[PDB]
RNA sequence: GCUUGAGUCUCGUAGAGGGGGGUAGAAUUCCAGGUGUAGCGGUGAAAUGCGUAGAGAUCUGGAGGAAUACCGGUGGCGAAGGCGGCCCCCUGGACGAAGACUGACGCUCAGGUGCGAAAGCGUGGGGAGCAAACAGGAUUAGAUACCCUGGUAGUCCACGCCGUAAACGAUGUCGACUUGGAGGUUGUGCCCUUGAGGCGUGGCUUCCGGAGCUAACGCGUUAAGUCGACCGCCUGGGGAGUA
């Protein structure tokens, strides 16, 4: 029940990491589908935002080496 | 993939109005620049055998509307292909 | 991954880790990928978890004793 | 020796081997031991409490150097980590920080087959 | 023509020669048809996870509409850049202004 | 409110616990306002003004 | 000649669909350098082997070859087979709101053509993990089997050949008709989408059941139900799906 992926209209980008820091754990995971509840399609879509963050350096593959 | 700046444009000689194109010599030439076009994907990298059923596709449903005005008016038929160009 | 907590503990405590994922990693590095089991398991697997549901719902009608 | 204080006690548990090992602060193993070289050869490698001996064996002449404050990195997941990190909690010092640093790629090679 | 949202990462050495670049680069689709949407310079943010050698890189927006053909030529110089390190672009049809 | 939860709880913080209630002109008042002076938080600054 | 059949066009949608190339992170084997121990692997138990010519382990760096985590959903694409990171070039199939048209232009099919996982072979590269042939220690009355330490064809990529399967919800394909629900996945129209709702309309798929069928289990709008069209096949098993 978040007004992110139903009422948040038009595909969440990454830029704005100050909500994306709420989506992954602290470290570097992706929460489930099932903790924080989204419509599958777009957790996948923010999984395209998480992606493309772990490609520009914004949310890491992981916390430290 | 039939641009649509094409494909407004074909209908808009072949066919006698902007929106009448659910005649022959509409769905034939349009399906014919598909193939014309087409020629970009079907020469290079080669190995799309999936696209080959898109292939057969098309180019059967091409010739069932031209194996209908065949049996209608010759003289468009002879006239269709002498135009564009579609049986070779 | 790292829990730190400067000194009221007196206990290892691998609540974060544990938290985190952990043994996540060593679950799927350990043995041979063996590419039949995911199709497997996480058919079978999720098909269970929906049963619980339906037990919710089918045990609450008569058991009138 | 060295002159250290925070020192890093990686510890690595797969089956039937345990290894206490505290390093410089970088990885300079200034000594470790095994639950193997602590005796019990066998279905006794795989058990804590030669894990807690080897906590020990490797908790002696290291504040020779001087570690209180250790940093206590983990790389093997095995049957101990209380038996053994409560117990070098529990040779007096205090370790700052318990870390657990799984090396985490996004699934590559193939490991061996086993067990079946 | 075609929207890419071209966002680049480089040196925080060139923290101070890419503004020049900044006028380079935005300078080059004004002679190449396009317009520009959102022309951004935060600074050089902190980064996730250390790049090879240094952590911490300058981030710049751009979020261009360009043809394909030079955003190509654009990524080649991006990618043959001692300053940039990361520059990648998104597709068409979406554009944003806000970026925050 | 139940369908409402969770979201002041990962989106953000202010988004949604604040409401309005504002304070309008007293039935009879037909002027127009005139001086306006107000004054914001000691030690720790409220927003802009 | 006309349309409720097929299909095209206008405007859009999601993805392990595919082909060619590249990129990112990290890792097993091996090599070298700093430290250091006398043990390591493994098994029900034991052991060949390795090691003091300093292994296993730990930190950093590096060349090859191959594979894609959490997100993952009896979910998705397809004739079938089969297939999961991402991007770039190109393209197809499935489906839908509201309309304009050709006017049955449709379905299937022996010989035939094409697709065909995996594997074997001819050729140019190839070798980390593993593994046919083989060697060794043993449970044992024996071991050319289960275990373990090595290792060649192979596993990978491209061009051809054999044209083979549990190539199986075991249920051929196409159309029409016959009370529903919990669901999953992907669009849209209408109403105050004020909000993650309500009422209809299609594809795929699972389970519980009605009419019906069957030896029975059970299938059941994706039917093993009711009809029509087209195709292959059977007449007890073995012999043999073999010469």
């Amino acid at each position: 029940f978040c007004r992110f992926t139903a009422e948040g209209v038009q595909e969440i980008d990454y830029k704005d990491i100050a909500t994306l820091k709420n989506y992954i754990t602290e470290s570097g995971k992706i929460v489930p589908s099932r903790i924080t509840g989204t419509r599958a399609k777009y957790q996948r879509q923010l999984a395209r935002a998480i992606k493309r963050a772990r490609y520009l350096s914004l949310l890491p593959y992981t916390d430290r080496h | 993939s039939l641009s649509t700046e094409a494909t407004a444009k074909i209908v808009s000689e072949f066919g006698r109005d902007a929106n009448d194109t659910g005649s022959t010599e509409v769905q034939v030439a349009l399906l014919t620049a598909q193939i014309n076009h087409l020629q970009g994907h079907f020469a290079e990298h080669k190995k799309d055998h999936h696209s080959r059923r898109g292939l057969l596709r098309m180019v059967s449903q091409r010739r069932k509307l031209l194996d209908y005005l065949k049996r209608k008016d010759v003289a468009r038929y002879t006239q269709l292909i002498e135009r564009l160009g579609l049986r070779r | 991954i790292k829990v730190r907590e400067n000194e009221p503990f007196d206990v290892a405590l691998r609540r974060f880790k544990r938290s985190c994922e952990k043994a996540g990693v060593l679950a799927e590095v350990r043995r041979r990928e063996f590419y039949e089991k995911p199709t497997t398991e996480r058919k079978r697997a999720k098909a269970s978890a929906v049963k619980r549901h339906a037990k919710k719902l089918a045990r609450e009608n008569a058991r009138r004793t | 020796r060295k002159q250290v204080s925070d020192g890093v006690a990686h510890i690595h548990a797969s089956f039937n081997n345990t290894i206490v090992t505290i390093t410089d602060r970088q990885g300079n193993a200034l000594g470790w031991a095994t639950a193997g070289g602590s005796g019990f050869r066998g279905s006794r490698k795989s058990t804590p409490f030669a894990a807690q001996v080897a906590a020990e064996r490797c908790a002696d002449a290291v504040k020779e150097y001087g570690i209180k404050n250790l940093e206590v990195m983990v790389k093997g997941p095995g049957p101990g980590r209380e038996s053994t990190i409560r117990a070098l909690n529990a040779a007096g010092f205090r370790i700052t920080n318990i870390t657990d640093v799984t090396p985490i790629p996004h699934n590559g090679c193939r490991p061996p087959k086993k067990r079946r | 023509m075609r929207h890419y949202e071209i966002v680049f990462m480089v040196h925080p050495d060139q923290s101070e020669q890419v503004p020049g670049m900044i006028e380079r680069y935005t300078a080059a689709i004004t002679g190449a048809e396009g317009k520009i949407h959102r022309l951004e310079d935060w600074g050089r943010r902190q980064l996730a996870y250390p790049i090879n050698k240094l952590h911490k890189a300058h981030y710049v927006l751009m979020n261009v509409e360009a043809p394909q053909e030079v955003i190509d030529e654009l990524e080649t110089t991006f990618r043959f850049n001692d300053a940039v390190i990361r520059s990648m672009v998104m597709r068409t049809k979406h554009a944003v202004t806000e970026a925050s | 409110t139940p369908e409402e939860k969770l979201l002041r709880a990962i989106f953000g913080e202010k988004a949604s616990d604040v409401k309005d209630s504002s304070l309008r002109v007293p039935n009879g008042v037909s002027g127009t306002v005139i001086d306006v002076q107000v004054f914001t938080r000691d030690g720790v600054e409220k927003d802009k003004r």
